[PDB]
RNA sequence: AUUAAA
């Protein structure tokens, strides 16, 4: 059994990868205030140049962001990709409780917030 | 002030929680057929795990007659709500206020979320797109503006120099329509934001506007007696139609999602519901509103389904083919009824009133003596 | 883009029953229908249902009733198809199809009254005096068909325009003792549901409407308007003491037009629910929600409750037959049923599409009556899961063959009834052991002084010997002519002789010793019945041999006028006498190609057939025939089958009754068999295992089998390749096996296994559960299936949510109270070696928690060589109703190898549970991407890594309302909604983030979910309410993909049933392409095989010709059935069903089709058959 | 950080 065993697919090429990874069809992105973070990291602008500031459809990622964005897990990162948060699902990441560190001790011990102590 | 930085007692929230009865449903459609073959859910308030959501109940609409209270959210702000709408996806509840903000409710527990000043006037339009993307509002100044799900302005114009009362989406998203205080009703471009034409011809006021739901047809209700309501050809312009309905400022035009019936209150205390095939005879016509009938909301799942607002707080289910209403809340809220909003699963009801609060409606529970204030 | 449906299992599944003269007014049959099927049986009496007739429809039957139409000499047939369709049909003698006799639509707009959305199933009534038939359509428009060139024009009734406004239509039934038809309808003039009881309580009404038929008028007489609100079904009582029993959830009444209302409250759940008035009904608690419910004579009925009770209840009465008490009497509990229907008296047949509908037989006790069950038809019930996975005995022979050796099993049934399903599609042997004989090349085992003795082997210029026994032993000893060649040898007499011809002469033997040998162009093919031996020479000169007692074989030349040669002969004995005009038959096919039937003593003809060898539909009295043969089968040998093989193609017919020439007629009968020293293909066995058939040599070896239920059933067995020759073979070594030789020159002395079952359309060993069987799920390592069930338990307690935990509050209630049904969730290990569960691996879930998801899922792990693992991941959800949040938890479990328990070698297998721990919300969805675990929590998906004991959150994505269904390929995932749609996701491992490649925006209500392969193109194929295939596409360069954020469907298809499981194999021009099958909830399984472009055009043709040119059952169309959700339109998927006609069109009409068509028959049979190869998994 | 605790 395991469809992945009878039937395997590694040794295809399909399209629909080949279009993700060239980007194919991907229109410049309209109305610049839009950030679109729900998006692929665009894998153009990590190798060298993408040609599209802003206008391109896809996450322009850095690398010097360590704490996730309490907003992006909230679905309300409006910064989009001109945000300092990491937009990863890192626990470790997470930002410290801000009422463990100065309440005393938090309402939750649900919260995925860190607490420390 | 609130900023989320105050220490206060975990609370636990009532839910209407729906996925209890998803996975009802998705396991009694795997041996079930269709209705006939499912298993009647006794009126008793042991029978809690039996409810399936409205999808499995074609066949008896009924379920979703929502005069079950849940809670009321209202604002610290306390100013009238004007429109309610759920997030494509009903995660959320948004609320547009006369203060000019959007605040967010969450669709589980319906507590506050986030709240941020999206207009300078007050919010008077909400619509989201076909595809889940945009959500395009307007408001008393006469402003259209872009958002998206995660409540970012994105582009912002003013469609018209007076209040924008309602606007109304193609199904292809790409075209809009807008009804204002001005008269006219207009088509929009939405990647350009131009309008493609001015429909002129009402003579007085517009206070609602719809698009077909596939055709590519406009229909507007105007506080105009000549031209209550009017039948528009969006590309061209003209005017295919005018519908002499009502005697008095027609305030809500909906076009049913099966294409053949539309919908209008009026504040002659009206509900009227109309073959677009064939305009010269009116179908049934709805009555119960003691006062004027100010917001209707068809039902996203049972397609003869909706529910009314009034101007005196009165909220009532109505049935197509039924005479009499097939339920209501005579007093769910002290004010005039603004906007009625489904949730995608159609077993919550949301309402937002002239009062300040905006209040959540559910299915009853059965087995449960509805001796409550809203229904005996 | 492209791609062709085929149905491999035929659906299992009865909805309705009834009990009717089908075939002529002498006696009644068991009429039973399914999803776009329909079943005739006779009840022959152990009792055994066998099947009479069987007929498939190009639409799902809604409603099934029968009528005696006047001057009749059957009863006709009145089927309703979706939206408003009757149709009415008979069946036929001489052409043993059924016949059209009208077909109704009823489909304007103006009878919708604006609704698009059906949701009212179109049901047909009919008088108890055959007077008119009613279908009920759209719930609002009422059709009523006149009966006296039968029937009279229709007309239509608008129920709202009626008075009374009903509005809301239960049930309709024809009413007994009236003088004019009258239609009473139970209705719901304004609507209520369970939960606003409070403020709307007695809802439901009847009306009895007379029909005037030539007036047309229709008054309303006896009006009741306070009947409960839950008022299920009604059922008219019969003449003596007529009125109506109405059904309702918690009560059951009586109403007649004088009598005051009569009824009676089932359970104290009609307390407050109910003003009508009720008395309760002494020692039955009990609810008839989903009952089914038919009169036994009079005033008794049978009831089978939800939950499989049966309850007889009979209607007390007076002297003047006034209905004054109810008799509730509990006989033994049965199947889960959909219909219900009384045969002859005594006899009950429980129509089920949830587990196997049985035939009951009742008798009064020594007023009570006692229920057994005397024969049950297979159900594969609605296939909820299906899981693919390799069977345990594969023979060690069979070890290296290149296609992969694998089965189905199927969660099937509900509740009681569920059951898990394994099915194989072809038969696989089991090897005793192999002779390396080469150079022989035909067989022939014979019964010797009832195993087989002697196994006769025939080479190219002799004759091998072999003493069958303790050993299996050459025999150099005389009595066998081993000098030449054998061209047949069989058992002559009563198994007492052993006949043995040869191109010289023919000889008789008592077994090792010969009795005497009779001299006599060559022989080139000899035929054996009986005390009759007919032999044929290479030019076609016929003499028959004839034993008689001294025995002696007896010379006497056949008397034949030889106008044309004889090519090939058959003899036949009938023992069941269905050749009317034991006896014995000849049957002969010239050189011209005409058919001859010959009574055999004599030699006078009573059949012929003037152009056999083209394959008429329909064999009536008055190139190049190969084989022919006769065989009786089924039980007692009652059914005759004709055999006949004719250029590289099979073509085989059923006998039936056709009133000095022989009453019978042929039937040609579908198959998917392509046949593409004289030795005979087709080679009679009786008792292989019990089983009676035939076994078809040749490049496609298959099985024929037909049991005492009368079906055809046609086994492929293809593992060893083609099969040159088979005999039965009956031996201490190999009891009730049998015998054939490889293309490679090996015999396999080899039995059926034993723990399949062959009576069905596939192989099938169906495992009872008693208990619903919802995920399965096939571990790689150990080689087990984890099963996770539900059982039903009474609930005791309510959640509530207090703010601070949960607060349980015991339900009260009095002794008269159903308790509601709670489901508790185990997770089982079954062993496939043996199918029973694996002692001490069994998970229990908590109370109220509901295995939501279960799948086997690869992570990755740095143990094995390679990286993934293969562990079996469940998701869970607690279920206790809206007030209380719903979370979830997410079970890694891990199939391990232990020391078995002594005594029980079972138990070397056992879970060991990795990972259990609540998640942030309810897992509602499972998948696996790239080693990594995706779940579906809440409205987020998530991606995990999975940690040596602990899941590590790596991504997640914000998603639509509810995600049922999730299934991924390569990094990406494809997650269904309840409502929304599907949507198509990308994971990235370098940066990782999971994000929305696409999604289809319209709404669909999704059932399941797969994947479409080809060379080079995926396609998302999904399952839809409305029973419909889609397939979409990701196209960014399309317009009308705006930037590809929106999912094309490129191809459409509307199969009959709805599709929960999908599973994909690759194809047997088909480098990279999968077949994806799919099980359906109406118990079948059909295929999406992807199709080129050019033979998809040329197919097109084909299918459009198979609709405009032939008739179908019922009137129906083809081309509207397959049409998406009119039950925008991208035709894209063939019709296999449809295409299968073209094989059972005789070859002019098949040619006249071609060139009409402009191609070539050719052509058109390679592409059909191409398209049969390449699908012959499992 | 845009109201995480409304
Ligand atoms: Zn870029
Ligand atoms: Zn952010
Ligand atoms: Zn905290």
């Amino acid at each position: 059994g395991m469809q992945e065993i009878i039937a395997s697919v590694d040794h295809i090429k399909f399209d629909l990868e080949i279009a993700v990874e060239q980007q194919l069809g991907a229109q410049p992105l309209p109305f610049p205030g839009m950030d679109k973070s729900g998006a692929a990291v665009c894998e153009f602008f990590l190798k060298a140049a993408c040609g599209k500031g802003g206008m391109c459809p896809f996450r322009h990622i850095s690398g010097e962001k360590t704490v996730v964005c309490k907003h992006w897990l909230r679905g309300l990162c409006k910064k989009g990709d001109q945000c300092e948060f990491l937009h990863e699902y890192d626990m470790t990441k997470m930002p410290e409780c801000y009422f463990y560190s100065k309440f005393g001790e938090c309402s939750n011990k649900e919260c995925p917030f860190l607490h420390i102590d | 002030t609130f900023d989320g930085k105050r220490m206060r007692k975990a609370v636990n929230r009532k839910t209407i929680d729906y996925n209890p009865s998803v996975i009802k449903y998705l396991e009694n459609r795997i041996w079930q057929r269709d209705q006939r073959d499912m298993r009647a859910i006794q009126p008793d308030a042991g029978y809690y795990n039996d409810l399936v959501p409205p999808i499995g109940m074609l066949n008896n609409p009924m379920n979703a007659v929502t005069t079950k209270f849940v809670r009321t959210s209202t604002n610290k702000v306390k100013c009238p709500v004007f429109v309610v709408r759920w997030t494509p996806e009903g995660r959320r509840l948004v609320t547009g206020a006369s203060s000019g903000e959007f605040t967010l409710w969450n669709g589980l527990t319906f507590n506050f979320e986030t709240i941020l000043q999206a207009h300078d006037s007050p919010v008077r339009a909400m619509t989201w797109s076909h595809n889940d993307m945009w959500m395009l509002t307007a408001d008393h100044g006469g402003y259209v503006k872009y958002w998206q799900s995660n409540m970012n302005n994105v582009k912002m114009f003013q469609a018209h120099k007076e209040a924008i009362r309602e606007a109304s989406f193609s199904p292809t998203d790409n075209k809009f329509a807008t009804c204002s205080d001005d008269g006219t009703v207009r088509i929009w471009d939405f990647l350009r934001c131009h309008e493609e034409r001015i429909l002129r011809g009402h003579g007085a006021d517009v206070k609602c506007v719809d698009w077909h739901p596939t055709k590519g047809l406009v229909v507007s209700g105007s506080k105009d007696s000549q031209q209550p309501i009017k039948f528009w050809d969006p590309k061209t312009g003209q005017s295919l139609a005018t519908l002499h309905a009502h005697k008095n400022t027609v305030m809500e035009v909906k076009l049913n999602l099966n294409g053949n019936w539309l919908l209008t209150a009026s504040r002659d205390h009206l509900c009227k519901l109309f073959d677009i095939r064939n305009l010269k005879e009116e179908l049934q016509v709805f009555r119960g509103h003691k006062k004027e009938a100010t917001a209707v909301a068809w039902h996203p799942v049972h397609e003869g389904l909706f529910a009314s607002g009034g101007s005196d707080g009165s909220l009532l289910f109505w049935h197509v083919g039924v005479e009499k209403e097939v339920g209501g809340m005579e007093m769910a809220h002290e004010g005039m009824i603004w906007s009625l909003a489904w949730h995608p699963l159609g077993h919550i009801l949301c309402s937002g009133s002239n009062d300040h609060t905006s209040k959540f409606w559910t299915r009853n529970r059965p087995g449960d003596k509805m001796r409550d204030r809203y229904n005996l | 883009m492209y791609a062709v449906y085929k149905q491999a299992h035929p659906p299992t599944g009865l909805e309705f029953s009834m009990y009717c003269n089908f075939f002529n007014n002498s006696e009644r049959n068991l009429v039973v229908a399914g999803t776009s099927q329909l079943y005739v049986y006779r009840l022959n009496r152990r009792e055994k249902l066998e099947l009479a007739a069987s007929f498939s429809f190009f639409g799902n039957v809604m409603s099934m009733a029968s009528v005696q139409l006047a001057g009749a000499k059957r009863d006709a047939l009145l089927l309703s198809f979706k939206d408003a369709k009757l149709s009415v049909v008979e069946y036929d003698p001489g052409t043993h199809d059924l016949k059209t006799l009208s077909l109704h639509y009823f489909e304007e707009p103006e009878l919708r009254d604006g609704f698009v959305q059906n949701v009212h199933t179109p049901r047909v009534r009919v008088d108890p005096d055959g007077r008119c038939a009613a279908m009920l359509v759209y719930g609002t428009r009422l059709v009523v068909l006149p009966f006296r060139s039968s029937f009279l024009p229709s007309y239509i009734i608008d129920v709202r325009a009626l008075d009374e406004k009903l509005l809301n239509i239960i049930d309709l039934q024809f009413l007994h003792g009236y003088y004019e038809p009258t239609l009473l309808i139970l209705f719901e003039p304004n609507q209520t549901w369970p939960g606003r009881v409070a403020v709307r309580q007695d809802t439901c009404s009847i009306v009895a409407i007379s029909l005037n038929i030539t007036q047309k008028v229709h008054p309303v007489i006896w009006s009741l308007t306070s009947l409960p609100f839950d008022c299920t079904q009604a059922l008219a009582v019969p003449k003596p003491i007529g009125g109506v029993v109405v059904f309702a959830v918690n009560s059951l009444l009586y109403l007649n037009q004088s009598v005051p209302p009569y009824g009676v409250a089932l359970n104290s759940l009609t307390t407050g629910t109910t003003a009508f008035p009720l008395r309760t009904q002494e020692g039955v608690r009990i609810t008839l929600d989903c009952a089914q419910a038919t009169f036994i004579s009079y005033d008794k009925m049978v009831i089978s409750l939800k939950g499989g009770e049966i309850y007889v209840l009979t209607l007390i009465t007076d002297g003047m037959r006034s209905v004054r008490a109810f008799h509730f009497d509990k006989a033994a509990a049965s199947v889960l049923t959909t219909s219900m229907v009384t045969m002859e008296p005594g006899y009950l047949f429980l129509g089920s599409r949830l587990g196997n509908s049985l035939l009951l037989k009742y008798t009064e006790k020594l007023a009570t009556y006692s229920f057994e069950v005397c024969d049950s038809i297979l159900n594969i019930g609605p296939c909820a899961n299906a899981a693919v996975g390799e069977p345990a005995f594969l023979s060690e022979e069979f070890q290296n063959s290149p296609e992969p050796d694998l089965e189905i099993v199927v969660c099937s049934g509900h509740g009681k009834n569920g059951a898990l399903s394994v099915l194989q599609k072809s038969i696989r042997p089991q090897v005793v052991t192999t002779f390396e004989l080469p150079g022989c090349y035909d067989m022939w085992t014979v019964i010797a002084p009832r195993r087989h003795g002697f196994l006769i082997l025939s080479r190219e210029d002799s004759t091998m010997i072999l003493q069958t026994g303790q050993e299996i032993m050459e025999l150099d000893t005389s009595g066998f002519a081993t000098q030449g060649p054998t061209v047949f040898a069989g058992n002559i007499g009563d198994n007492r002789y052993i006949v043995q011809v040869s191109p010289l002469g023919i000889r008789l033997l008592e077994g090792v010793n010969q009795l005497h040998f009779i001299p006599v162009a060559p022989i080139v093919q000899c035929a054996v019945a009986d005390p009759y031996v007919v032999i044929m020479s290479a030019e076609g000169h016929v003499t028959m041999f004839l034993l008689k007692s001294d025995h002696r074989l007896a010379l006497h030349k056949p008397p034949l006028h030889h106008q044309s040669k004889v090519i090939t002969l058959c003899l036949y004995r009938d023992l069941s006498g269905m050749f009317t005009t034991p006896t014995h038959w000849c049957l002969l096919v010239r050189e011209n190609g005409t058919m001859e039937i010959y009574q055999l003593p004599d030699w006078r003809l009573v059949f012929l057939v003037k152009n056999f060898p083209v394959g008429q539909r329909v064999l009536v009295d008055s190139p190049l025939v190969k084989e022919v043969l006769l065989v009786a089968l089924g039980s007692r040998q009652s059914r005759p089958y004709l055999l006949v093989h004719v250029d590289q193609e099979l073509l085989i017919y059923e006998a039936f009754p056709h009133d000095g020439n022989l009453k019978v007629r042929f039937k040609k009968v579908p198959h998917n068999i392509n046949f593409r020293g004289r030795v005979a293909r087709f080679r009679y066995f009786e008792d292989i295992y019990g089983y009676s058939g035939v076994f078809i040599c040749g490049p496609s070896p298959h099985w024929l089998l037909v049991t005492g239920r009368g079906a055809l059933r046609l086994h492929p067995m293809a593992i060893d390749g083609p099969v040159d020759s088979f005999a039965p073979f009956h031996n201490v070594n190999c009891p009730r096996g049998f015998l054939y030789f490889n293309r490679q020159g090996e015999l396999r002395i080899s039995v059926l296994p034993a723990y399949l079952s062959y009576d069905a359309p596939w192989p099938v060993r169906k495992i009872p559960l008693r208990c619903t069987a919802h995920y399965v799920a096939y571990h790689v390592e150990s080689k087990v299936y984890a099963v996770a069930t539900s059982t039903n338990t009474p609930c005791a307690r309510i959640p509530r949510m207090t703010g601070e935990e949960k607060e349980f509050e015991t339900i009260e209630r009095d002794e008269r109270y159903i308790h509601p049904q709670q489901e508790a969730f185990s997770i089982q290990l079954i062993s496939p070696v043996s199918w029973e569960a694996i002692p001490n691996a069994r998970i229990e879930l908590q109370e109220w928690e509901h295995v939501t998801c279960m799948k086997t899922v690869s992570l990755r792990s740095e143990e094995t060589v390679s990286g993934l693992k293969g562990y079996v991941a469940a998701g869970t959800c607690l279920m206790q109703g809206e007030e209380v949040t719903c979370r979830g938890r997410i079970l890694i479990m891990d199939v391990i190898e232990v020391v078995p328990e002594p005594g029980q070698p079972l138990t070397k297998n056992k879970f060991k549970v990795l990972y259990e721990k609540e998640q942030k919300g309810p897992v509602t969805a499972l998948c696996h991407c790239n080693g990594h675990l995706v779940s579906a929590i809440g409205q987020k998906i998530f991606l995990w890594s999975l940690r040596a004991s602990e899941l590590t959150g790596m991504a997640f994505i914000d998603t639509q309302l509810y995600i049922h269904q999730m299934i991924s390929v390569k990094n990406f995932i494809l997650a269904a909604d309840v409502m929304k749609s599907i949507s198509l996701l990308r994971y990235q491992e370098e940066s990782k983030t999971l994000s929305l490649v696409s999604r289809d925006a319209k709404p669909l209500e999704v059932y399941s979910v797969d994947f479409m392969v080809d060379n080079a193109q995926l396609g998302f194929l999904v399952s839809d309410r409305d029973r419909n295939l889609m397939v979409y596409m990701y196209l960014p360069e399309a317009k009308e993909s705006f930037g590809g954020m929106r999912l094309l469907r490129r191809a459409d298809f509307h199969v009959g049933a709805h599709v929960n499981t999908f599973w994909r194999t690759p194809c047997r021009v088909w480098e990279n392409k999968h077949i994806t099958w799919f099980a359906t909830l109406d118990g079948g399984i059909g295929l999406l095989l992807p199709m080129q472009e050019k033979t998809y055009r040329r197919l097109l043709m084909l299918q459009n010709a198979l609709t405009t040119m032939l008739p179908h059952h019922a009137g129906l169309n083809p081309r509207a059935f397959r049409m998406l959700h009119v039950d925008n339109a991208v035709r894209n998927v063939l019709d296999g069903e449809l295409l299968n006609r073209y094989l059972y069109l005789s070859t002019m009409e098949r040619s006249e089709l071609a060139k009409k068509i402009g191609t070539t028959p050719d052509i058109i049979l390679d592409d059909l058959l191409e398209t049969d190869r390449v699908t012959a998994h499992f």
